[PDB]
């Protein structure tokens, strides 16, 4: 549904946990 | 900027009678000493919300009522408060058109509806159905003439046909318009637009026709019929044509349903001359004398002023105007009407040119018109971002680059590729700016974003050209820290040569297409990468820059 | 006005004016001409102020650095000693007082700063500046400090700033380059940072000046100081048993003191030019004359060969000349006073803590170089006017409505300017670095330079520059344009013009046309604010060029 | 001798004087 929004969120979080 | 006090500046459309209105201004100046300047800027329905957002613009804005609810929502219009004695002078249903959330936001002036205008010497009996037209055109084509010519660029003029069989924009449900229920792609809407497109395929009509071509053609006697409003009657009067005004033809047995507008005058919320504007509008324009002055320049239609309407009503042309109005529908004044109008504008142009099919065009118009949520456009933009990265990764010669060079190229060019993808994918770019001082500057980049996408549409850039343009933007030597800048220049040249060979073969009649395509690239870089994040990805990635997220992807695998 | 029949002499107060007045008394005894010596405060500033009005002394004494400025201002008489007299003085001293091929002063003595140290409190002085902090800690526990020298005058701190790479004006092809100033390079920053670090760590106090340092050293409170030969007299009379040695090294490299040649110039407005010449040549510039001054306050290595051969045996003169050989003789060019004031402000602010070393030296760089004496901003200003006049006469532009003309230049003026700046080789590598958010500015400056380079490597000729300017000018991306389609067709005419040109002129480069067009996206990326920041801020402040350009276009 | 610099200054003053 909001597939690529959540994809972008994951990229965000991964980057955040660095 | 700011609005000058002690005078009145008025904006009215150029097809209306601004010289008659300026005469009323002279009468006002004579009695009060207040200068009234009437102006007819281009695209003023778009100009007014832009300049009035900054406290600028005219004191009085004239337009059909459908754009005023949006204006009032944005706080751009002063609420008018005429005494009951004045309101009694105007027909109640004209007041209804200019009421928004219980507040009168404009003075209604006249009711305008499209009619079938026909040349009585070339066509003593005009057709009662749209289906008779092609046979009539074939008969007339053999005499140096065409049957019908009307403006195909504005959807106002083609809506009557689209709506005839079932097209309906926004459904009126429980005493208010339902923004969820849009009727732009139902069976009836497809039927109407298909008939229109079929008239163009069969060369009974030309997709390029606009207002000027149609009016010139009719008034010169080249065509037997046109579709227009009362404002157009003046120029036929002065021309040689002996004409009639009648009911629009039916489609599939049903009346054409023109969208009826009420010419209205709103007072700018930032005007320091609100009392002057009220004085001018109530006591000078909305009078038998004031309206007659404007009507003799360009007919206004059925005027809202009862005393003057009773006389004009006896005019056969006004009777024809109201018959079409009664078969069509008074436009909603809700803010979402401009979205609707924009959606249907692009749909009809693409469908009539042959670029898209009728169903495809109206399908897109349906989503665009029907969208009170940015969740979908932000989802589309999010995918185009992923699509953009994956495109570059597999672009010829890119996978063989060192990863630092891959990152460097995408660091600069990702936003450019994104805009190209957004243009190619018809990303709907007309919505609020999600809410400063230079905010105005931010808004200008939004328009430059929109305008460049439009230029790419008007160029009719095809998929093969989009592929080349993306490669030319990707392999830019302007990137920083390339290990082999010469290698990237030769990669850009391969894409340049590829685009050269393509257009030379595919568009041999346009020898300057190659250059014209490259001339769109400078506007690509001007769209800042921060604007894309601000508009689509701020909610998802906050402060984090897209560039470093892309670097992650490239180094992820 | 200046009195005739006598001599008025101005010499600094740290010099031996009483010895010089003794030479004046001998001159008066032989000739009857009264000689009055005076030591006014800030006379290097006083002399140009009074001499501009035809007043002041007949003879002015100062280091040679301020004489080129004086001669430029017309304040100094050209001196004309016979060849026989000139041969009595070392040639390199005559070089110090030569300006546009004209000798403008008599050279007297070579002075350079040395490390002066107390032998009883420090038998072996530090060879490096880096030893000082540990030495100061050690001495502080005995009631004393390691080092105290004048921090108010940049003369005294320059040796350290220059050690690692600091320089004032680069010597290039036999002359000093006012465009190339070295006050904010890495080496200058390294030197000034060490000095400031000595103050932060309380090894030195920023308020120290000449009197505090000399009093401290001569009273035995500090182990070391930095001063010239003039200061030796007061140490002789004091209790201290002292040595004169090489200045310590910084980062392995010698300290580089700025070498001065004490010089005597004749006021251009003096009616006593011959008397002054007789005094200087036959009385002062003699073994006896110089000895009289030297016994008051030592002059250094004197320019007079016969007397320098005697003094040369002095270990302290040997130390003086060793330090001089590690430094450089100051330029005498007019811009030296700009330099000295710029560095003066830098060291005081940095040492007080007011500004950071980087900020302080950034400002000194701007002041010392003055935008190449503001010539670059002047060239840029001409290019701006050139840009407007170019567009106005560009084919098809004059026939546009004025609102469309304004709209086009509103967007494109900066691009046309950049094309003109590349064509005109406007110096951009200079990187003014004039601040008023950091890497970002610096990134766009590098993108500006790199695009101009790309235009060079393309070898864009004058004809192509004409076309590229037209293609950029007639852009439909401008806002508010009546008939945008007309402008598209004008851009196409320019596009076709470039196509026809390159096909004929460079047939072996079939890709040159598109290649040239691919330089345009970088033209738009150069922000107009960057152009203003680097060239026009001083002239138009906050006002945006766009507005000013509209005025130019619609002025006439 | 700083001609176009002063020209530019006159444009500034002209604008400031309104
Ligand atoms: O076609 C879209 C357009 O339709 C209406 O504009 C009409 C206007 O009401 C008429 O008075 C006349 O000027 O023709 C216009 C279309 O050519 C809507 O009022 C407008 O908001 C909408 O964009
Ligand atoms: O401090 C900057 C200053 O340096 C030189 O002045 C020296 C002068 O050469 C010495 O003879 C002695 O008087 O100390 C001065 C520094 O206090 C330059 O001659 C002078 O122009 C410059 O301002």
């Amino acid at each position: 549904d909001y597939k690529f929004s959540t994809l972008l969120m994951m990229l965000k979080d991964m980057h955040d946990s660095k | 900027g700011k609005i000058e006090e002690g005078k009145l500046v008025i904006w009215i459309n150029g097809d209306k009678g601004y010289n008659g209105l300026a005469e009323v201004g002279k009468k006002f100046e004579k009695d009060t000493g207040i200068k009234v300047t009437v102006e007819h800027p281009d695209k003023l329905e778009e100009k007014f919300p832009q300049v009035a957002a900054t406290g600028d613009g005219p004191d009085i804005i004239f337009w059909a009522h459908d754009r005023f609810g949006g204006y009032a929502q944005s706080g751009l219009l002063a609420e008018i408060t005429p005494a009951a004695a004045f309101q009694d002078k105007l027909y109640p249903f004209t007041w209804d058109a200019v009421r928004y959330n219980g507040k009168l936001i404009a003075y209604p002036i006249a009711v305008e509806a499209l009619s079938l205008i026909y040349n009585k010497d070339l066509l003593p009996n005009p057709p009662k159905t749209w289906e008779e037209i092609p046979a009539l055109d074939k008969e007339l084509k053999a005499k140096g003439k065409s049957a019908l010519m009307f403006n195909l660029q504005e959807p106002y003029f083609t809506w009557p046909l689209i709506a005839a069989d079932g097209g309906y924009a926004f459904k009126y449900a429980a005493g208010k318009y339902d923004i969820k229920d849009v009727g732009v792609d139902n069976a009836g809407a497809k039927a109407g637009l298909t008939f229109l497109v079929d008239l163009i395929k069969n060369k009974h009509m030309n997709a390029d026709t606009d207002y000027s071509i149609a009016e010139a053609a009719f008034n010169k006697g080249e065509t037997a019929m046109t579709i227009n409003g009362p404002w157009a009657w003046s120029n036929i009067d002065t021309s040689a044509v002996n004409y009639g005004v009648t009911v629009l033809p039916t489609f599939k047995g049903q009346p054409s349903k023109p969208f009826v507008g009420v010419l209205s005058a709103g007072i700018n919320a930032a005007s320091p001359n609100k009392e002057l504007a009220k004085e001018f509008l109530e006591n000078y324009l909305l009078t038998d004398e004031g309206l007659e002055a404007v009507n003799k320049d360009k007919p206004l239609g059925a005027v809202a002023l009862k005393s003057y309407e009773e006389e004009l009503a006896k005019d056969p042309r006004i009777a024809a105007t109201m018959e079409n109005a009664q078969k069509g529908e008074i436009m909603p004044n809700i803010p979402q009407m401009s979205a609707f109008w924009y959606a249907v504008r692009t749909a009809v142009i693409n469908a009539a040119s042959g670029r898209q099919t009728v169903d495809a065009a109206l399908a897109a118009a349906q989503t665009n018109a029907a969208a009170e949520f940015i969740d979908n456009v932000c989802e589309l933009a999010a995918r185009l971002l992923f699509s953009t990265v994956e495109w570059a990764r597999h672009a010829p010669f890119f996978p063989e680059l060192p990863v630092a060079d891959q990152v460097a190229l995408l660091r600069l060019s990702w936003s450019e590729l994104f805009v190209l993808n957004a243009a190619q994918a018809a990303l709907p770019l007309h919505t609020a700016p999600l809410l400063a001082e230079r905010a105005v500057a931010f808004m200008d980049q939004v328009r430059a974003f929109q305008e460049q996408v439009d230029k790419l549409g008007r160029l009719q850039v095809d998929s093969a050209e989009y592929g080349c343009l993306k490669a030319i933007a990707l392999f830019t030597p302007d990137a920083c820290g390339l290990s082999d800048p010469a290698h990237v220049e030769s990669l850009q040249e391969k894409a340049q040569v590829a685009l050269t060979e393509y257009v030379r073969a595919q568009y041999p009649s346009q020898p300057q297409r190659f250059g014209r395509l490259l001339l769109r690239l400078p506007a690509l870089r001007a769209v800042p990468a921060s604007l894309i994040s601000q508009l689509f990805f701020m909610r998802l990635v906050g402060k984090t820059p897209i560039e470093t997220l892309i670097r992650d992807m490239l180094l992820s695998g």
